[PDB]
């Protein structure tokens, strides 16, 4: 307990749609929330590894 | 009616809560509402949180 921390048992996949699931975490310590959507938010608009159009002649 | 009496007295410590009412010198009274963890404060570029 002095060097241990709850994790979360996830259960959620509701995909309204395929191109968007709703996922949902619980449990986890306290203020740690913030900290993960944070940090996975910031990775995922920047970070992602993905092909991008840019270009026209014409 | 009597004839005997003992007084005891009770010591109580108390901390901070939501819902306690607070004041400022300047009229500026007002409750608090949160406690919060300390990362989540506001802080400046010397990371001294308020």
């Amino acid at each position: 307990s002095v060097t241990e921390f709850l994790k979360p048992r996830l259960v959620d996949i509701e995909q309204v749609s395929s191109t968007h699931a709703k996922v949902t975490l619980e449990p986890l310590e306290r203020g740690f929330g913030h900290t993960l959507g944070n940090a996975l938010r910031r990775i995922l608009l920047s970070s992602m590894p993905g092909c991008a159009v840019t270009e026209v002649e014409i | 009616g009597v004839l005997k009496i003992v007084k005891v007295y009770l010591a109580v410590k108390r901390r901070i809560q939501p819902g306690d009412k607070m004041a400022g010198r300047h009229g500026n009274k007002g409750v608090i509402s949160k406690i919060n963890p300390i990362e989540d404060m506001p802080y400046d570029e010397n990371g001294t949180p308020v």
